[PDB]
RNA sequence: UCACAUCGACGGGAAGGUUUGGCACCUCGAUGUCGGCUCUUCGCCACCUGGGGCUGUAGUAUGUUCCAAGGGUUGGGCUGUUCGCCCAUUAAAGCGGUACGUGAGCUGGGUUCAGAACGUCGUGAGACAGUUCGGUCCAUAUCCGGUGUGGGCGUUAGAGC
RNA sequence: ACGGUCCUAAGGUAGCGAAAUUCCUUGUCGGGUAAGUUCCGACCCGCACGAAAGGCGUAACGAUCUGGGCACUGUCUCGGAGAGAGGCUCGGUGAAAUAGACAUGUCUGUGAAGAUGCGGACUACCUGCACCUGGACAGAAAGACCCUAUGAAGCUU
RNA sequence: ACCCAGAGCUAGCUGGUUCUCCCCGAAAUGCGUUGAGGCGCAGCAGUUGACUGGACAUCUAGGGGUAAAGCACUGUUUCGGUGCGGGCCGCGAGAGCGGUACCAAAUCGAGGCAAACUCUGAAUACUAGAUAUGACCUAGGGGUCAAGGUCGGCCAGUGAGACGAUGGGGGAUAAGCUUCAUCGUCGAGAGGGAAACAGCCCGGAUCACCAGCUAAGGCCCCUAAAUGACCGCUCAGUGAUAAAGGAGGUAGGGGUGCAGAGACAGCCAGGAGGUUUGCCUAGAAGCAGCCACCCUUGAAAGAGUGCGUAAUAGCUCACUGAUCGAGCGCUCUUGCGCCGAAGAUGAACGGGGCUAAGCGGUCUGCCGAAGCUGUGGGAUGUAAAAAAACAU
């Protein structure tokens, strides 16, 4: 009734190395910000963009990230600064942060 | 015993049997056919035993075809043994059949006799099958 | 675990030896008691010849325990399986014995 | 008589009838006489 | 001759919780482990005894299976043994649950202490559901529960039959 | 019985052998009994006897182990009767372990999965005394088994 | 050995740790550990400072390879057609070769499968950016409140989790089993529904009222509310408990075959000569197995669906006349029932009981919680203090 249990020859792994897209498409970046840790060139380097020893793709300039279409079934990544970025005190966020600030000041 | 010939990997998961079988609905060879309703894990012993019993009632002529081939393995662990310590060896191979799938096809006998035959072949199997004429 | 084959197929040869013994030994009702003297010994040497196989097997597995290929978990498994197998083919010895013992009265 | 869970006609002169929730096959034969199920 | 008197291959589907397991949920400020004695009771999946259908039922004697659990289901040899085999019987020598019923009822042969030995494993101390001989079984019944047996009161005025 | 070949320091001589050693196993054969998993003699497949951790025999001796017989009987079939010491009643003296509180039924269901206490039923005036032990997971000893503690202690190389 | 002393030895171990009210309120996870029932740091509490704006809601943009699907790749696979190459036989016995009851590469056509396959590719989720004024005052002014994070100081517990839904793994797609991922409840949560019943459903207990409305669930009696309504269904005590299979039980729907030039079921009728048929000559003779499955005589008949024979013989059923005179025969589909359905102290739907007081569908009343409403009282916080609210 009490038979022996056979050992395995498995049970080894490496904890997920945390690759993938760090800075997404149409998003803020920096000079030096790592955009993608990819194991090979899944995405390819575009304009304004360095490519490192590990095929790590990082931005050289400010601006928003762009994942372009390369030609025959591949992907690029370029970075573009943005011209004018308007802010209106009309809006809800602007209204509410000024309301909050004014409450803070009013209390103390 | 319709066993697969040297597959990729030894042991594999159970998954499950959602959905209706869409593809194996059509009939190719036969004019009459046995079709499944409830999903099940059909061993090769059940297939072979259905094929034999259906063949016995062909008699004078008319050809029979099988349209389900097991592929998936199943392991029972070493009998009377505690939990854990790896998987077991695969005992038998099974066909994952879903609802509305062809199991056996037959042509070239009188509709009298085919229907009689598939009753036996239904009786050998673990599921509520049904008779279907189309081709 | 290549002992299984060696221990296994020799039982067939043992059965064949028993059958060869039964081939040679083929009178009044008191004289059919005298054939039970020689017929018994065939069965006895059959049973001894079954036993000696399992003796060889367990003698191998003792060494396989000391040499440290297996351990005390696997020796119980193999002991169980060969306990089953050796007493499985002893029922064949008993059955073929009954084959010959029922022929003295009937045929 | 038989007491099967399945009660089918065996003789071609066999019947089926219900007396007190049963299903009884009555033939002209004695051997095809069966009850239940 | 004939699947369906009687068996039923390859296969399929159930219930039961008596076996061997899996789990580790109550109990480690203790719920005594086997077998025997004593004394129960209950279940039916019926060993015999009552009443049936079918029979490859001439009768006798069966085989099979339906109803039925009221009653019954011996005495020894061997083994600690339950189990088992055997002798002499017999209508028959049913199978299970109840903490594998019952140790604040009994027993202590088996198995879980210390001694000692054989085989074996161990360089050694020691070890081995391997074997052998020897080895302390508590209790004045509070309550429930039971078998008996009183007393009070009740039964509408009180009594004896 | 007879040879071939390998390894090893060397491959068990005499004797004994299913034994206090034997797993398989109630080995098989014969004796003993109506029937004998124990017993006696023989076989040898000695799992894993073996020559001073002696080998094998041996008259005697044993609150030694283990089989069989005669005599003997309540050991038993299968109980029965009687005598004392208690038990029982009366008077005198007068403990104990135990004890959350106790107004402390049975059935089945439920629940930390085995309920006097929770649900539904059933049963049941209140209260002594004699007897009986099935339950209160009754009492007794912070399990002696099992495992844990970077606990303790003996003993070994 | 004992006795005294070091010595209140140490014990990551067990037990125990005493007055009251108010406010907030966890965790049972990750990481490391001679560590696994301990500890450290993170995560999640409290408390007190600093920095700002989010939160919930809707709408865009991003990269995903999962469910799905698919067979172009990687494997796997069945059948057919083309068929290199292979199996076996035949020759004027060393040059030479031809047959071929045959297994089959590679492509083509049809047809499947795949956690570790993808020419494809959802929903969610994740990241980012955008847009919207939550409750109380005469479309704003000025008001009152509630409403989330980041950083740091001081100072905790936790680090045994459990069940349920889903996605999976292990197991036997067994377990009140085990291990992860996302969410609910318990844990730490009373109350009502579930007979009793942590974990299911409803709902979050500041306190008082012999007021009211409702949620979940219910309205024969035990026991609050309809022995309410209208239309269907069951005949089983189903309504409490399980399958394969069995079936003129009963109700409805559609489709399908014949039928007062008369069907169905009963009812005397007919149901033939070569057919001893060729066949393995022992016989298969309408009926072991073979094929052929004639055509005549005809109101009709198959060289035969079954019984009966060594094979014949014989008995039927197909069909058709005749008698007869109205709806009947064979499938499909459901709805609600029956059998299949047997265990140990005693009935077990909660009980009584019910033919509805059960099931289905619809319509309206009512009951029903500590939920919400009303009426009063307390304490917090919004500042400091009182009134006044808003929230708690």
């Amino acid at each position: 009734h009490k038979k022996g249990a056979g050992s395995t020859k498995n049970g080894r792994d490496s904890k997920g190395q945390r690759l993938g897209v760090k800075i997404y498409g149409d998003q803020v970046a920096k000079p030096g910000a790592i955009i993608i840790r990819q194991r090979g060139t899944k995405f390819h380097p575009g304009k304004n963009v360095g490519i490192g020893k590990d095929h790590t793709i990082f931005a050289l300039i400010d601006g928003l990230v762009k994942f372009e279409k390369y030609g025959p079934d591949k992907k690029k990544v370029s970075v573009y600064p943005r011209e004018i970025q308007p802010e209106n005190p009309n809006s809800y966020r602007a209204r509410k942060r000024e309301n909050f600030r004014l409450q803070r000041e009013k209390k103390k | 015993m319709l066993s697969p010939k040297r597959t990729r990997f030894r042991k594999q998961h159970r998954g499950r049997m959602k959905g209706i079988s869409y593809r194996g609905n059509r009939i190719c060879f036969g004019r009459y056919a046995l079709q499944a309703l409830e999903p099940a894990w059909i061993t090769s012993r059940q297939i072979e035993a259905g094929r034999r019993a259906m063949t016995r009632n062909a008699r004078r002529g008319g050809k029979i075809w099988v349209r389900i081939f097991p592929d998936k393995p199943v392991t029972v662990r070493p009998a009377e043994t505690r939990m854990g310590s790896g998987k077991g060896s695969p005992e038998y191979w099974v066909a994952v059949v879903k609802p509305g799938r062809i199991l056996y096809e037959i042509s070239g006998v009188a509709e009298n006799i085919a229907r009689r035959a598939v009753a036996i072949a239904a009786s050998k199997m673990p599921i509520r099958t049904q008779f279907i004429i189309s081709g | 675990s290549l002992i299984e084959t060696n221990t296994k197929q020799r039982m067939e040869k043992t059965i064949e030896t028993i059958r060869s013994n039964f081939n040679s030994v083929r009178l009044t009702s008191d004289r059919r008691k005298e054939l039970a003297k020689v017929v018994s010994k065939l069965a006895e040497e059959g049973k001894v010849a079954v036993r000696n196989i399992r003796r060889d097997a367990l003698k191998s597995y003792e060494k396989l325990e000391k040499e440290k290929k297996l351990s005390e978990d696997n020796v119980k498994d193999l002991s169980a399986d060969l306990q089953k197998l050796t007493d499985e083919y002893m029922k064949k010895v008993e059955s073929i014995y009954k084959q010959k013992e029922q022929e003295l009265m009937k045929v | 008589m038989k007491i099967r869970a399945s009660v089918r006609p065996i003789c071609e002169k066999c019947r089926l009838i219900r007396r007190r929730g049963r299903i009884i096959v009555i033939c002209s034969n004695p051997k095809h006489k069966q009850r239940q199920g």
